[PDB]
């Protein structure tokens, strides 16, 4: 149950940021991030911000958190 | 071509496997 | 229970008496290794990184006359002084100091702390106050120097740029 | 003069490992100096860089390399063999001081052999 | 290769330093 | 390595009765380990390998959009 609860609450917090992220990014994106796709949950946009190195950067600190905080916490 | 960064990213993930391997080894 | 990470339990083998204690050990390396070794390793890695951070800061508006005409970038410098045969003299001298300061007991199996807390290598010629919060001041400067040094060399590898030039007005 | 016992044990008695009066460190130091000095020879003259400019440097560094392995070997032996600790050589503290003597001696002995061959090349 | 220096550090490490450390560690482990 | 470590922690050590559940292990290993692996692998051949064989790049970047057959499902 402790595992499943950790997973549910983790999914809850990731999903909530992601749903608000989509809505916020739809309303307006930053200029220097030249977002060609207006569809936020498209492969086209995902692929762009992997190549920009934006999702590469947040992957690093998410992976950092999960290994140094999330895994000890679990 | 595989960049210096890609080779070093591989090494940190191999380090993580090292950590988790030692954890398993120590318990077994 | 851990002051630094209250959601995690306190690392048992750590203690508040140890200098720079926040109870910060999420990986629990203090369970895997003897604290006295880790403590000694921390302060040493610090003291070495401290000198390394100064080395880069001084050899930038200077480079000692008699060694003039050498690149101040990390990897080119390393390659130059190894070819010169200066780094091999430094290696043996550091090797000498390591054996002298630890008095023979250099191994993780051998190194002991009879009448010396970790870090106390018996080097205080000026005789400044030691047994106080001065150990925490060494640790904080050492910890900052270790991250500092890491920030210098990675900046030196990224865009081949000087430590002091980076903090002017530059983005990639 | 018996030869088998008298000259044998008489000589052996005066060797640094056996000689009365010496601290473990000075026994080590003397043993080191003797070994470091001669050990450079094979590496200098028969090593892979013997016909290069690095002939002597390569010879010295190799000798220091070997001496480090020997000293680590010494330290491991002492740690395993001596759970008890005392001032005598056959003890944890004494064996570590002997090892310290040997390493200093052998690096210095190697260095001294390198200095003489450069002095009288 | 890109990081053509790495074999100069890792082959000695895996080939000399780590085997000596492992032999040393196992020696103490099986003799205590 | 995490799974290995987890399953020798007291709460995650499976019971002897679990290990001797023959019928369950066979169902799962047949339908899941062999069956679904072969089904999923078919997916790879149809979506990635066969396209690659015909000079059509299908990868993680585009596989959602690029149908492996014109007629679809
Ligand atoms: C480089 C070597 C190094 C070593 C050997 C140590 C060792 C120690 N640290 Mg220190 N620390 C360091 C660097 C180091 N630290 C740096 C650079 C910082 C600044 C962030 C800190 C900040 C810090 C705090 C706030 C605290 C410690 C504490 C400790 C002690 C327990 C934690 C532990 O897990 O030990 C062993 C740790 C290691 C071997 C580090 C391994 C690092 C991995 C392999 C790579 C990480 C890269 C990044 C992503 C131990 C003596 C705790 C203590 O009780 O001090 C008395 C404590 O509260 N450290
Ligand atoms: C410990 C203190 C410390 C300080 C004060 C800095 C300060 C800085 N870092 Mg550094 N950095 C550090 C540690 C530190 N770093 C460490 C431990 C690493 C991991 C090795 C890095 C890896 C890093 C990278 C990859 C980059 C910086 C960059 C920078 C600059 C930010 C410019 C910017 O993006 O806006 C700034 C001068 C950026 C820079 O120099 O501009 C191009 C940059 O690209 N840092
Ligand atoms: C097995 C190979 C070997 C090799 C290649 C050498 C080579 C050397 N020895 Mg060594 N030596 C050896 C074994 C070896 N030794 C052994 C087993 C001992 C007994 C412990 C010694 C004891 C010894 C002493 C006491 C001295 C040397 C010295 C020398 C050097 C100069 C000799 C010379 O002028 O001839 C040139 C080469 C040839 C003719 C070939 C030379 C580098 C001398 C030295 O280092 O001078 C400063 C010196 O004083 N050796
Ligand atoms: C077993 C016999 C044998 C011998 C004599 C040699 C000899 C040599 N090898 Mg080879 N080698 C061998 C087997 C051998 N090898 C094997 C089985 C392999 C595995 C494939 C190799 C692989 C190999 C490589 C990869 C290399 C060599 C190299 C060498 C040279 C330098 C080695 C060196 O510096 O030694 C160091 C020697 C010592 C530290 C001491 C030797 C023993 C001393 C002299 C004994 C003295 C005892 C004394 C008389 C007692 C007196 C006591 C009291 C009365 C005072 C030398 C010509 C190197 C070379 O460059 O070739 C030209 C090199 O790079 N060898
Ligand atoms: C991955 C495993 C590995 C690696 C990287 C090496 C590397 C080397 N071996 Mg080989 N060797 C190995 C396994 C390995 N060995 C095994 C398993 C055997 C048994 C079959 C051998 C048998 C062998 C022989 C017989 C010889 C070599 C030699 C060499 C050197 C030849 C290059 C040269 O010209 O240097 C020339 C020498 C130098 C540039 C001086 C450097 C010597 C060391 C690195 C001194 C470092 C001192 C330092 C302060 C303290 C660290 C010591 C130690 C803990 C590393 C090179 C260092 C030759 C050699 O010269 O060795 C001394 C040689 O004669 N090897
Ligand atoms: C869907 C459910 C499922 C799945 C996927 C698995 C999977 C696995 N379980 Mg099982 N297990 C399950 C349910 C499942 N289990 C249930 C319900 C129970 C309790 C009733 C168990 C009880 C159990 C125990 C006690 C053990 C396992 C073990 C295993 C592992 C076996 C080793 C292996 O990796 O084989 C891989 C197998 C295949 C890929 C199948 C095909 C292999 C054949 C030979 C086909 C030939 C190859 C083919 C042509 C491909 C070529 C590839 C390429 C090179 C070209 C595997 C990961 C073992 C283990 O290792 O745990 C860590 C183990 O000890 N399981
Ligand atoms: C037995 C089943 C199987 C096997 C062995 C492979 C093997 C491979 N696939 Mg294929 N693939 C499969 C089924 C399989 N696939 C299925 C069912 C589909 C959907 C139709 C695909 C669609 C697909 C695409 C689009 C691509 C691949 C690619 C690859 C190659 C690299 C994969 C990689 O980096 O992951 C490393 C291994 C893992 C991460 C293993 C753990 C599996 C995790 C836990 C499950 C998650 C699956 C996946 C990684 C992420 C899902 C993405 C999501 C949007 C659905 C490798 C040859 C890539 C390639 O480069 O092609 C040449 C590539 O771009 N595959
Ligand atoms: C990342 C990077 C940055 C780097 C800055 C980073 C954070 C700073 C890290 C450096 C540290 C703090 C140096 C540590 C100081 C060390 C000094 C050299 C100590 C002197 C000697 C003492 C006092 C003790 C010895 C003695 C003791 C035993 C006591 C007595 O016996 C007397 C003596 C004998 C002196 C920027 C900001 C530049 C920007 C750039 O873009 C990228
Ligand atoms: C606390 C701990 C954590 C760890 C925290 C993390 C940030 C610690 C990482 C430490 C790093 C950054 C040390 C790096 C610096 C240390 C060394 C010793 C620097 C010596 C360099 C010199 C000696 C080179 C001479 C050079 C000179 C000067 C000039 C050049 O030209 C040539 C060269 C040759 C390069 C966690 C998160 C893992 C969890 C765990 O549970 C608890
Ligand atoms: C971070 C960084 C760095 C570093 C890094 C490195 C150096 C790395 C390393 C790495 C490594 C070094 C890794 C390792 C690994 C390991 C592993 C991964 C292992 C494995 C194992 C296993 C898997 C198993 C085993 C076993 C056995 C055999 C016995 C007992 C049991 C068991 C099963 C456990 C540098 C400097 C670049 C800089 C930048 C940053
Ligand atoms: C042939 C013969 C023989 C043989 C021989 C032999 C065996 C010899 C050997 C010899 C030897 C083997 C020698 C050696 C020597 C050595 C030396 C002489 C050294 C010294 C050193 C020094 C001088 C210094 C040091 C140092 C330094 C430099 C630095 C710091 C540290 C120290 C202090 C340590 C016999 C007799 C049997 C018989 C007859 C014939």
């Amino acid at each position: 149950l402790e595992w499943m609860r950790e997973a549910e609450v983790k999914h809850c917090r990731v999903a909530m940021l992601a749903v608000l992220g989509v809505i916020a990014q739809e309303f307006g994106t930053l200029d220097f991030y030249h977002a060609q796709s207006k569809l936020q949950l498209s492969p086209d946009l995902h692929n762009q911000f992997v190549q920009n190195g934006a999702l590469q950067q947040v992957l690093l600190f998410v992976c950092a958190w999960e290994f140094f905080v999330g895994l000890p916490a679990l | 071509m595989i960049t210096d960064n890609q080779v070093f990213v591989a090494l940190i993930m191999a380090l993580v496997c090292g950590y988790l391997a030692v954890k398993l080894a120590a318990q077994l | 229970q851990s002051p630094a990470m209250p959601f995690l339990s306190k690392p048992p083998n750590l203690s508040p008496d140890m200098p720079g204690y926040r109870g910060f050990d999420p990986l629990r390396l203090s369970d895997a290794f003897d604290v006295n070794w880790l403590l000694e390793g921390e302060v040493k890695n610090g003291r070495v990184a401290m000198l390394a951070c100064l080395h880069f800061f001084v050899t930038e508006y200077y480079q000692f006359p008699f060694y003039a005409g050498a690149p101040k970038l990390a990897a080119p410098a390393h390659d130059y002084f190894v070819k010169s045969g200066a780094m091999i003299q430094i290696l043996v001298f550091i090797g000498f100091l390591e054996m002298v300061l630890h008095r023979g007991k250099v191994l993780y199996s051998d190194m002991e702390w009879k009448g010396r807390k970790p870090g106390e290598l018996g080097f205080n010629p000026l005789n400044l106050p030691n047994d106080k919060a001065m150990k925490d001041r060494e640790i904080n400067n050492g910890r900052l120097a270790m991250l500092g040094f890491a920030g210098i060399i990675h900046g030196e590898f990224l865009n081949g740029k000087m430590p002091i030039e980076q903090i002017t007005n530059f983005q990639p | 003069p018996i030869n088998s016992s008298s000259l044998t044990r008489g000589y052996l008695a005066q060797l640094p490992i056996y000689r009365s009066g010496l601290s473990p460190f000075l026994r080590g130091l003397e043993i080191g100096m003797a070994h470091g000095y001669f050990l450079i020879g094979p590496f200098v003259e028969l090593g892979p860089l013997r016909n290069t400019e690095m002939k002597y440097l390569a010879g010295l560094l190799s000798a220091v390399g070997l001496v480090v392995i020997l000293t680590l070997g010494m330290l491991l032996y002492g740690y395993v063999s001596f759970t008890n600790d005392s001032q005598d050589v056959e003890s944890l503290e004494g064996w570590r001081q002997l090892a310290s003597g040997f390493l200093l001696g052998a690096v210095g002995g190697a260095g001294f052999a390198y200095l003489l061959i450069y002095s009288f090349i | 290769m890109s990081a053509s220096y790495l074999p100069s550090i890792l082959v000695p490490t895996v080939g000399l330093i780590l085997p000596f450390a492992t032999m040393a560690i196992l020696f103490v482990a099986i003799e205590k | 390595l995490l799974a290995g470590w987890l399953h020798i922690q007291p709460k995650f050590k499976p019971s002897l009765s679990w290990f001797k559940n023959n019928e369950s292990r066979l169902n799962h290993h047949l339908a899941g380990l062999f069956g679904v692996s072969s089904l999923a692998w078919t997916g790879h051949l149809v979506h990635v390998a066969i396209p690659a064989s015909r000079g059509q790049h299908v990868g993680w970047d585009n596989f959602i959009s690029v149908a492996p057959h014109p007629a679809g499902l």
